[PDB]
């Protein structure tokens, strides 16, 4: 599987950076760390960028949708980027670890736990105008050898970092209860 | 799918080509009876990896172990010219597909 | 610890883990691609 | 768990088949004492790896190397074949799983 | 593309300098005919590695196949000065670039 | 830390015990005064691999190399049973740790 | 930076340091006029590696060519100790970094 995510940061910055990186952390993907990671924050964190806040940088199934995201929250840009990433398992089902609680469910997001790196982006299409300029780019440093035949993360490992706030209904009910972090449970 | 070359390689032969197979284990035998180099497939096939102890053969089937180990670490397929005379079968060419 | 430290927590753990699998993958298909 | 294959190669001997085995230490000792090649299990078990100077095991037994290396690294899983004669207990087959 | 100092050692030789090529298939071959170690790009183009049974090319021979390994699992490109002398061509120097 | 196995074996011998060793560079010195391999520890230790051009021993001292290798690329911990004898002390017994 | 260590052994020598070099390039070429091993750097430097067929020698050199391919393939920095006197220098020793 490959996800898709339509980002304002060019090739060069991603390179620069170590892959795509949330908004919260300031140094290469393998140096650093967001200083907060909380997956339902992210998903209702709406600014130049689509959203990759909280520690998660989201990604979409289709490079259409990823497109239409892009024509929306980047729509503004003479010029963005939309980056083919592989399935692993820092990528995380939004509406299926959220449950009826997803704030975004047409999105279909797959949150990326910590960012991308740039050996999982497998290449992008440069935008210009909102019209995808020509074919896609293959990124030199993908590593096929790596993600080959891997896929997101099971929902099972979403659930016990959700992150609703304390005392939300969620972490009295099944699935979340019986995967909720102790200082959570009511 | 197996490149031509490897095709009509294998087709030149007795043996018979196996494409695009998914390994899934891999063993090492000392074992005074089954001694030798395996891998089971995804469909629980079994090969035989042929051994050699002369130059230049030594280092084909050195390069055979290297690419059905690669298989196993990295769900790469990999396609088969093996040999039907025995069971488990024994692999004479081995193609490593990316 | 809050609700919200918790998940944090277990997030960068999670996250660690992530990055460490990733290094230790590419190192076996380096020693695996440089070993005679 | 392991594949039939391995399995009743294990049974028409002597050593003890022991499934999904997790290694998480790889030991090299050249000390008078303890000379040899050992795993260690995340459950605390500890095994060493046969050695052969002659071929084909000379083969095998480097396979073996590998093979507990690569587990050792990618947290996979892997069913032995070893002798309870010896102690520490001596791997005589291994498989590596996907 | 090839280094300059790659480029020009090609160039003082009768092979073909071939740039930038993404290797996709790793071959190791034993039958009869066909025995030996060969690589396919992405386009179908196919090369024989060269083997050498003394020192020192069998050291450089050696590198080439890890090479070739190497390029084919991660896809990083390479640049061969190949001899169209044989068919398949022959590999005389390679080049793995990051 | 060190596996019970591996603390009970070093502190059989007169070597002192390593633990939880952070390996940042790996070195090869042909240069005649400094000739071998050595490692060096993100505190400033510096150790020398053992080598030895016989068997079994030259398995050991391969396979020595090669978890340095790992540690120093994956940043995998290793604990060592190094010789004080030396200076840089040289590692007889070496444990990579997942 | 190269450990103390390294700085000091090779400024005993006549070769000088040069540090933090990023290898992109990894060459292996059997043409009889340039038959060697070669690495370039990210901006153009070539050097050549040492080889050496007897013990102790023949196992550095061939952990030189691993430090130097693992450097390609990982975009590690190393520090080297090359001698002037050939052309390309030659690399004497070798220190990857993490």
């Amino acid at each position: 599987n490959d996800y898709f995510r339509a980002d304002s940061r060019t090739p060069d910055e991603v390179r620069r950076s170590g892959g795509l990186i949330p908004r919260g952390q300031d140094e290469a993907y393998e140096r650093g760390t967001p200083i907060n990671i909380n997956l339902y924050d992210h998903a209702r964190g709406t600014t130049g960028n689509t959203r990759y806040n909280d520690g998660y940088v989201s990604t979409t199934t289709t490079l259409r949708q990823a497109h239409l995201l892009g024509q929306n929250m980047l729509g503004g840009y003479n010029e963005y980027y939309i980056y083919v990433v592989a399935a692993a398992p820092n990528l995380f089902d939004v509406n299926g670890v959220l449950g009826r609680y997803s704030p975004y469910p047409s999105e279909n997001e797959y949150a990326a736990l910590g960012g991308i790196p740039l050996s999982q982006i497998i290449g992008w299409y440069r935008v210009s105008f909102g019209a995808i300029e020509g074919g896609m780019h293959r990124n030199r440093d993908y590593r096929r050898d790596l993600f080959r035949g891997l896929s997101a993360a099971p929902n099972e490992d979403g659930y016990r970092i959700a992150g609703f706030p304390d005392g939300f209904p969620a972490w009295e009910e099944v699935p979340w209860r019986e995967f909720a972090p102790n200082s959570c449970l009511p | 799918g197996a490149s031509q070359f490897f095709k009509d390689n294998c087709n030149r032969t007795t043996a018979s080509l196996v494409e695009g197979v998914e390994l899934t284990k891999y063993i090492s035998d000392i074992n005074n009876n089954t001694d030798g180099m395996y891998v089971v497939s995804s469909t629980g096939g079994v090969w035989r990896i042929s051994r050699a102890k002369d130059y230049p053969d030594n280092v084909m089937t050195a390069e055979m172990r290297k690419i059905a180990m690669a298989a196993v670490l990295s769900g790469m397929r990999v396609n088969m010219c093996a040999s039907p005379a025995s069971s488990p079968n024994v692999i004479w060419a081995i193609e490593l597909e990316a | 610890t809050t609700c919200a430290s918790l998940t944090n927590k277990l997030s960068q753990h999670d996250l660690a883990d992530f990055k460490k699998y990733i290094k230790r993958k590419f190192t076996l298909m380096t020693l695996l691609s440089i070993n005679n």
